[PDB]
């Protein structure tokens, strides 16, 4: 649950 | 495989480098991450494995460096979005993974991914990543002690 690993998914998952 | 799930098993390193190559092909605009948008942030980045190994065997971290910023400016621009991973890169996830997972480890490190791209040099296209490939995993496997002493990619205490 980490506030960087969010930060990395906010780009693009298809 | 799957995707999201081999991401969250990625150190914090690794994670910032993909935050950061994502961050630059979104603003070169820029289809998909590839493993060079990947490789170019963890040699940007630090004094991590790739680093350590490099100094140890001596590569022209320069010439690599260049290289990729070479082959990242021949790579098809389109809109400046956000991009999705490449199948190259979904394929050294899952492959990074298996060296990581197999090792006893919670998470991916560099030298995982160069564990992965030992046994597959074809998920890498740019040329000047030859000195990454003069490696085998059983090597990487052995250098383990020397890479918690310089790199950043040291777990804690």
């Amino acid at each position: 649950w980490d506030s960087v690993y969010a930060s990395l998914f906010e780009k693009i998952n298809l | 495989e799957n995707s999201a799930a081999l991401l969250r098993r990625l150190n914090h390193y690794c994670a910032r480098a993909l935050e950061g190559a994502a961050s630059l092909c979104q603003t070169r605009a820029h289809a998909e991450i590839t493993p060079e948008h990947w490789l170019l942030k963890l040699l940007e980045q630090g004094e991590g494995d790739l680093t350590v190994l490099g100094r140890r065997y001596d590569w022209d971290m320069d010439a690599i460096w260049q290289s990729l910023l070479g082959w990242l400016d021949n790579q098809p621009r389109s809109v400046r979005s956000r991009p999705q991973l490449a199948q190259s890169l979904n394929a050294l996830l899952k492959q990074a993974w298996m060296v990581a997972s197999l090792q006893g480890e919670e998470h991916i490190r560099s030298v995982h991914l160069l564990g992965a791209l030992t046994e597959n040099p074809h998920l890498v296209r740019c040329d000047g990543l030859w000195p990454l490939l003069t490696l085998s995993q059983s090597q990487l496997q052995r250098l383990s002690p020397l890479l918690d002493a310089q790199s950043d990619e040291c777990p804690e205490t």
